[PDB]
């Protein structure tokens, strides 16, 4: 009964931290092999009185003990873990009091209202007076979430505990007073909210530290999406037009941040006459950090209205404040700009989207930095999709050439992912004329994925132009390259023997295919024969069995005992899978 | 033992009007083709042979008495082969650091390591040398004006059986053979003792570390007995020097003879032939 | 204080001890240190650090009154030593420095009296071998300061040096075998080179120096 | 499902259940090492007085668990040898002495084992096979720790276990003369392995003092007999018998005891005689 | 840098 | 037996790209065969041509895998990694995994150094002790990583004539026999050879200096020159230190800095590059952006 007491206090004091961890953790073990009121009556004390210097153990405990809350004997026996529970609360770090609050959750979670009306109120009373701020966090979290298990004067005391508590002047139990003030009116009834929770949430949103106003503008947002349609405007709207142009810029990021949700919640009514004329005050000020958090919102503010209305007002306020956010001299807020303004194209009207956007776009390809060509081009399939192709591709005729060599890969490689719709609409005799030398200098591209994508774009174009332009234009390219002494330039050339050899075709793959693999497996560089018995692996399915039996066999057999064991093995599953022996 | 028309002839493709492929050339290109050097050894032994022929007869003391039944050794001259070790130390190492003939302490070894690779470089790569100190055996003061070398290759030895990770000795030819040889010689000069120069047979059947502690013994026995030009008496009746490990005071090394015998008394189950080498005289 | 350094940069300051590094490298390395247990001490917020080598004029002061610690650092990293054992005209160089300024501010008050509360105080650390000095002609045996009178007004004074700078001596010594003896004297020997009588006639001390233990003793001291 | 010493400190049925579980988690002889390391807890007061541990109900039903852990790997000295260091060693033969009533600092010289109880000669025999194995493999060469620099506190701790090594192998050799008189007493069946060890220890002062190689002789050829009477009842016996071979492969070149056909005819032999 | 993230 | 370890391997890739960590009995595997197959390995290892050398990763994943979008992927380019690999980053244990599957299942392929920072102290100091025990649990799998790294080849020789290392040289190294001759199977130490060779860099002096790291020296042009000109090189690689353009080319042609982690510790910005050397040894620059998230 005591050497569990005995080991456990000359266990607690060692060096290393490994130690504590493996016992706390299975302190739940001891707590099960020893019984259940041995542990109720001396090991919580134990527990109380003992105070640690380690935080991590404190972390282990208190999970230890919202998992132990169960072994204790059911809900009925928890009011002996209430006073060290509560007795947790007087730390000094954050993580601890966020598993401490928790746990005290999952403790109001489990547990029959009849003793929470009469144990709980007082504790969570008592600590509310506490001195120290953290137990007024504790506090208004377990305020936030005793509510729907008390009596009604069991209720109005626990509200007029809450006024007392949240009134004070230390700034932080006030921002958690705000957080659980936001998931406080989650669960309570329109009349109470209506008639002594706004007025003080408005005194509460009236001062003058940031964070509050933070805390409060979201709190705002949570009681806008609960309050109806019907009284949020007389008396918590001006509350939030009045913290809309507040000094600090914090707020107004925040209430940019949370326009989506406020404008879900209000109306459309109340979105035109209120949250429009503020949101041409939020993108047109000075300060740069909100006016690119205003771009990304104005994505989903015009993706989110009423049509018959939202036509209106793009082609009306929206559009000249996205030309002046265009021209904004900051580079951040062209680059979030540019990656959320051709979404605004599926939306609009067809003839609108082009004689307004396309202007734009075209003026955002030109632009010298990097971020907001690699959005703008990303965005190109989207707006791709609702404008046609053919004035698409009329618009990107003289900006394709300074696209395809540009300094940045990602924009090369959604040209090159792009490029065989464009060629597709645009013609072969076009792409015969100035566009396969882009291609053809694709091809022999540094980067390993502009190559890649080149290889599957001459797919896409074999599979839409046609055999015949493939063995005229595309195979003597290939061969020449495949000439070249440099290793990833034949490395380029075996992915295009695989990657064409996919569609193709048969008569080709004897007489321009196969010999130029034939002849270049050996070479002294390892690598070769390792991918020409990779191609050779894949390529024997649609190959005949006479070409498949008369110099593939051999040349793989040759291939199979040379000194590097990479193409070795290789060579020897390329056998296996082919069924050659 | 031991241009710019095939240049321009061959860059098209990568390019025309866009910038070529690579930044430059690091150095002159590939290093050669690399040359693989090729022997016949009975020319390299028999070319050996005359050589060491010849040195036995100009090492060789003047004699012409034709006395006796024959069937006997002439003797080596001790100042012929101190000539030889004087010139062969000149021709390997001409450092002058560790020139004293007494040995340093075993740390002091892991001071001039880039001279004991010198010296282990220099072993590996002309075979002669290792003949050259069987010559300089047969004339027991001699390789005492060696020992800069016999340290040196020792060191070296040492450095490789520290970084060995191979479960056996075998997996190393070079420096097994060059292990056994180099004690086999040292016991050749009268360095050391019968009993605990009876060890190299042993060395092919061994753990690295074991060789390690082996060769480790020795340099503590040569710590303690120094391999000086004295300390060899001039036996006048047959006028040769002798050194009898008698006198000495240590005689057979205790504690090297502890060691070597614990190194047995471990691999019992290899080392069962051959533990009848090591009996006490 | 004003704080110089006289780097010996002859040719036999190239020498290599036993650490495989050079002997310039270990006097770079000896005045970094300086540097480390100088700034250890919180007193020394105002240093003037000071670098001269043993190289002709009007290359000689590598860093004087208008440079700062950057270029300090920049030009005792970047010593080169190919010269001659000239220690005579180096330290009457350093020496013109310093007393050039201290005439020039009238920090000496000629006739008027000797006042120490008037005080500009110097340290200058002359690290080198302790090889034999040479010139361009054949070996000297004894070190003469040469007598030219660049300075104007050197004639007021018998000697060249002043009473508020102090000479020091670091003469490295380390050997190329490192030695079985290690020793154990807590005290610093004084050497048998031909700065030793110009140092404690100046009012110094000449620290010897034989491994990089007594260089940390040296260094401290 | 990992388990921890003071959970089977405060309840034996779990270590029982342990013992009984088919495959465990940590095996029962690093069970030991944890056990033995937190009995050698050095007992500071409240003044920091250093002094040895306490003998309170807690050690003590340390060491009965340890103990029977010990007993349910039937007191086999290979692994329990090969897992566990010298001085934890040390400790654990000095509680299986104690625990078979055996009042400390009693000259080892007769206890006559038939006269003593069966476990009392059990557990003497058992400690000085451990002494004897011990200094044996103590005169054994050791792959020297690659000198990679640890903690400082590791290093220390470490070094004052060696220290007490140390110090356990010379009472070892100043109690091991008299040990191997108590072996060679004790040969008066599965003691073979025992007689075994015995002409081991004539090997390790086999160096100096030659004549002891000819009393090695009989004991390893007295094994030999008993290795016939074995078979495969290889229970308690383990002896590796390439030792065996090795160890009488050295054992016949000190003298002729004729039979050239039943001897060795390998040319090294006679090269060797001659 | 424009990225404030208060 | 090898077949089916193959597989197991090639999943154990395809799982890592994915950006999943393994579990303990697949690492002790990994490990266990890391040390079989880096046993065999010298401390200069002659990397045949062609060769794409790589710098420090500092345990930065998304722009490993960038990397390899870059410069290859692992079967088909051949990679040489200068170490470090290992701190400073948030997905460490991922990058140390995926470097060692790659090495274990290419051994022809994949040549991995070792860095300063994969020893037992530095790694506890500096994060990775830490992401051991956030991610794997406890600290075991740490201590085979430590392991692991105590294995790893040292230095690297490309054709006889470049010579790639992690840091730089030592004044107690003169010739590339005695890096052969090291003892490399122990943890790196404070003073010597070897910790000269992780923890050294060059710098614009005249000769050896002591670095302002606690450990290692500093050298010049005329040392370089003096270590390319007895050894028959001429190209010393190295990544030790953050450059802002991926590459320098310090001591007059003769020593290279390529660092490989681009906006290191994600805060400073920097443009990485890495080195091809192709079969003609007749190298271009890859320089690269860090990853987008
Ligand atoms: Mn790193
Ligand atoms: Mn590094």
């Amino acid at each position: 009964s005591l050497y569990p007491i005995a080991v456990l206090i000359d266990e607690l004091r060692n060096e290393d931290v490994q130690l504590r961890l493996n016992s706390i953790k299975k302190l739940s073990t001891i707590a099960l092999a020893l019984g259940v009121e041995r542990t109720r009556s001396e090991l919580l004390p134990f527990l109380t009185d003992t105070i640690y210097d380690e935080d991590e153990v404190l972390l282990a405990l208190a999970e230890q003990l919202g998992t132990f809350t169960t072994l204790v004997g059911g809900p009925e026996y928890v009011h002996c873990l209430l006073p060290p529970l509560e007795s947790l609360a007087t730390v000094e770090e954050t993580v601890v009091r966020d598993k401490a609050v928790e746990s005290l959750r999952a403790i109001s979670h489990e547990h029959s209202p009849s003793d929470l009306e009469a144990h709980f109120v007082p504790l969570v009373k008592r600590l509310a007076g506490g001195d120290w701020f953290t137990s007024r966090t504790s506090a208004c979290g377990l305020f936030s979430v005793c509510y729907p298990r008390v009596s009604s004067a069991v209720k109005a005391e626990l509200r007029q505990y809450f006024r007392n508590l949240c009134s004070d002047d230390t700034p932080m139990v006030r921002r958690a007073a705000a957080s659980k003030l936001g998931e406080f009116a989650k669960v309570l009834e329109l009349d109470n909210v209506k008639s002594e929770i706004i007025p003080m949430f408005s005194n509460l949103a009236s001062d003058e530290q940031d964070s509050v106003r933070l805390l409060a503008v979201e709190a705002c947002v949570n009681i806008a999406q609960l309050l109806p349609q019907e009284d949020l405007e007389a008396l918590v709207m001006p509350t939030l037009r009045q913290a809309a142009e507040d000094k600090s810029w914090r707020v107004r990021y925040m209430v940019a941040d949370k326009f989506t949700e406020l404008q879900k919640a209000v109306g459309p009514e109340i979105t035109k006459t209120d949250l429009v004329p503020a949101f041409q005050n939020l993108m047109k000020d000075c300060e740069a950090e909100v006016r690119a958090a205003a771009s990304h919102k104005v994505k989903e503010f015009c993706e989110n209205l009423s049509a018959d209305c939202r036509e209106n007002v793009i082609m009306s306020q929206i559009l000249p404040c996205i030309k002046e956010l265009v021209s904004d001299a900051n580079q951040h807020v062209k680059s979030a700009l540019a990656s959320v303004i051709m979404g605004l194209s599926p939306i609009l009207g067809k003839d609108n989207t082009i004689e307004h956007l396309l202007p734009l776009f075209l003026a955002q390809l030109k632009d010298e930095c990097p971020e907001v060509r690699l959005n703008i081009i990303s965005n190109l399939d989207c707006v791709n999709e609702v404008i046609g192709i053919r004035q698409l591709s009329q618009s990107l005729l003289p900006a394709i050439v300074e696209l395809a060599e540009d300094a940045k890969w990602r924009v090369r490689l959604a040209i090159i992912e792009y490029m065989p719709l464009l060629a597709g609409q645009l013609g072969v005799e076009f792409f015969d004329e100035k566009l396969n030398s882009l291609c053809m200098a694709w091809l022999v591209d540094h980067v390993y994925a502009i190559r890649e994508a080149a290889t599957s774009n001459l797919k896409k174009l074999v599979e839409k132009f046609g055999k015949e332009w493939a063995h005229a234009t595309i195979i003597p390219k290939v061969l020449a390259m495949s000439g070249d002494p440099n290793y990833l330039h034949r490395m380029t050339t075996l992915f295009c023997i695989n990657v064409l050899s996919e569609v193709c075709g048969q008569d080709i793959t004897t007489k321009h295919m196969l010999p130029t693999v034939l002849r270049m497996a050996g070479d002294p560089v390892a690598n070769v024969r390792f991918n020409v018995a990779k191609s050779l692996q894949k390529i024997g399915p649609i190959l005949d069995n006479s070409t498949l039996q008369s110099e593939v066999k051999p040349i793989l057999e040759k291939l199979t005992q040379d000194q590097d064991v990479d193409v070795k093995y290789f060579a020897q599953e390329a056998l296996t899978v082919l069924s050659l022996a | 033992g031991q241009t710019n028309r095939r240049h321009t002839a061959a860059v098209p493709g990568p390019g025309g009007i866009w910038s070529v492929f690579h930044a430059g050339v690091i150095g002159r290109g590939l290093k050669p083709p690399k040359f693989v050097q090729s022997r016949n050894q009975q020319e390299v032994i028999y070319n050996t042979q005359s050589l060491l022929s010849l040195l036995v007869h100009c090492c060789s003391a003047p004699g012409g008495t034709e006395c006796g039944e024959c069937w006997g050794a002439p003797i080596l001259s001790p100042e012929a082969a101190k000539a030889v070790a004087v010139t062969l130390v000149e021709s390997v190492c001409p450092d002058a650091a560790g020139a004293e003939l007494a040995w340093p302490p075993e740390e002091h070894a892991r001071a001039t390591v880039e001279r004991d690779l010198r010296i282990g470089r220099r072993f590996r790569e002309q075979p002669l040398l290792f003949e050259l100190l069987k010559l300089v055996a047969a004339a027991p003061p001699a390789l005492c004006y060696c020992s800069v070398l016999l340290r040196g290759l020792l060191a070296a030895l040492l450095g490789h059986w520290e970084a060995s990770r191979h479960p056996d000795t075998t997996h190393s030819p070079w420096h097994l053979e060059a292990s056994c040889t180099l004690v086999a010689v040292m016991a050749e000069g009268s360095l050391l003792p019968p009993a605990l120069g009876n060890m190299h047979e042993v060395f092919s059947q061994l753990a690295p570390f074991e060789v390690r502690l082996l060769l480790l013994s020795v340099w503590g026995f040569l710590r303690e007995h120094g391999p000086l030009p004295q300390k060899f008496i001039f036996q006048s009746e047959r006028g040769r020097f002798i050194r009898d490990f008698s006198r000495e005071g240590g005689g057979e090394g205790g504690p090297h003879l502890a060691v070597l015998h614990s190194v047995l008394h471990r691999n019992i189950d290899r080392l069962g032939l051959f533990s009848g080498r090591f009996q006490a005289p | 204080p004003i704080l110089l350094f006289l780097i010996d940069t002859s040719a036999s300051m190239n020498q290599r001890s036993h650490l495989g590094t050079t002997y310039l490298d270990t006097a770079k390395g000896a005045v970094e240190t300086f540097m480390k247990l100088r700034a250890r001490d919180p007193a020394s917020r105002g240093d003037r650090y000071m670098l001269v080598t043993f190289e002709e004029p009007p290359y000689a002061i590598k860093a004087g009154w208008k440079e700062n610690h950057a270029t300090f650092m920049n030009e005792l990293k970047n010593l080169q030593a190919e010269g001659l054992t000239t220690l005579g005209q180096s330290l009457r160089t350093a020496f013109d420095l310093l007393n050039l300024n201290r005439l020039v501010t009238g920090i000496d008050n000629y006739g008027q009296g000797r006042n120490p509360f008037f005080l500009e105080p110097a340290i200058i650390i002359t690290i080198t071998d302790g090889s034999k000095l040479t010139t361009t002609s054949g070996v000297q045996d004894e070190l003469h300061l040469p007598l030219n009178s660049p300075l104007p007004g050197s004639e007021l004074t018998k000697e060249p040096f002043r009473w508020d700078q102090r000479l020091f001596a670091l003469v490295l010594r380390l050997p190329g075998t490192m030695s079985v003896e290690s020793e154990q004297l807590t005290g610093v020997p004084l050497d048998d080179s031909a700065i030793t009588p110009m140092c404690e006639v100046t009012g110094g001390r000449s620290y010897s120096v034989c491994s990089p233990r007594m260089l940390n003793q040296c260094l401290e001291s | 499902p990992q388990t921890c010493w003071f959970e089977f400190l405060l309840e034996e049925s779990l270590l029982e259940k342990h013992l009984r579980k088919p495959c465990p988690d940590p095996a029962p002889v690093q069970l030991i090492v944890q056990f033995l390391e937190q009995a050698s807890k050095p007992s500071v007061n409240e003044q920091n007085q250093v002094q040895p541990p306490p003998d309170n109900k807690r050690n003590r039903i340390l060491k009965l668990l340890a103990l029977k852990v010990a007993a349910h790997l039937k007191w086999d000295l290979d692994i329990l040898e090969k897992s566990l260091s010298v001085p934890v060693l040390n400790m654990l033969l000095n509680e299986l002495l104690c625990i078979s009533k055996v009042p400390p600092g009693t000259k080892h010289v007769d206890m006559d084992l038939a006269t003593l109880p069966p476990t009392t000669a059990m557990a003497v025999l058992l400690y000085n096979r451990w002494a004897i194995r011990t200094i044996v493999q103590s005169s054994f060469p050791v792959k020297q720790a690659k000198p990679g620099p640890p903690q400082l506190s590791v290093m220390n701790q470490m070094q004052q276990e060696k220290e007490l090594t140390e110090n356990i192998l010379k009472v070892l050799k100043e109690q091991a003369a008299d040990s191997i008189l108590v072996l060679e007493a004790a040969l008066k069946e599965m003691q073979c392995q025992v007689c075994y060890d015995l002409g081991a220890a004539y090997f390790q002062q086999g160096s100096t003092n030659s004549a002891v190689y000819e009393n090695a002789r009989e004991k390893f050829f007295r094994t030999k007999e008993l290795i016939a009477e074995i078979g495969s009842l290889s229970l308690h016996c383990t002896i590796d018998e390439k030792r065996l071979a090795g160890y009488c492969q050295a054992c016949d070149v000190l003298v002729p005891s004729s039979d050239s056909t039943s001897q060795q005819l390998t040319p090294y032999s006679q090269v060797h005689i001659c | 840098y424009l990225k404030q993230v208060p | 037996d090898e077949k089916v370890f193959t597989k197991e391997l090639d999943q154990w890739i395809e799982q890592l790209n994915e950006c999943k960590q393994l579990s303990e009995s697949q690492v002790k595997s990994l490990c266990e065969k890391a040390k079989e197959i880096l046993t065999k390995e010298s401390n200069v290892q002659e990397v045949r041509c062609p060769v794409t050398v790589c710098g420090d990763v500092h345990g930065q994943f998304h722009d490993l895998m960038e990397l390899f979008r870059i410069g290859g992927k692992s079967p088909d380019t051949n990679y040489l990694f200068m170490g470090d690999y290992v701190d400073r980053g948030y997905y460490s244990v991922e990058t140390v995994t995926l470097l060692v599957a790659l090495k274990v299942r290419y051994r022809e392929r994949i040549t991995i150094l070792r860095g300063n920072h994969e020893s037992r102290q530095i790694t506890q100091v500096y994060g990775f002790y830490d992401e051991c025990l956030r991610k794997y649990g406890n600290a075991n799998v740490w201590k085979y990583f430590t392991d692991l790294f105590d294995y790893l080849p040292l230095t690297a020789l490309v054709d006889g004539q470049i010579f790639c290392l992690h840091g730089g040289l030592s004044p107690s190294i003169d010739t590339l026999d005695h890096i052969r001759a090291l003892d490399r199977l122990q943890e790196v130490p404070h003073e010597g050879p070897m910790c000269d060779l992780l923890w050294s860099d060059p710098d614009d002096r005249g000769g050896w200096g002591i670095s302002p790291r606690g450990a290692g020296y500093t050298f010049g042009q005329d040392i370089s020159e003096t270590f390319n000109h007895a050894n028959g090189l001429t190209l010393v690689s190295r990544a030790h230190q953050l450059v802002m353009e991926g590459y320098n080319w310090c001591h007059d042609r003769n020593v290279v800095t390529i660092f490989s982690a681009p906006n290191y510790c994600y805060r400073c910005g920097n443009q990485a590059a890495i080195m091809e050397l192709d079969d003609t040894l007749k190298y271009s620059f890859l320089q690269f952006d860090p990853a987008p998230r």
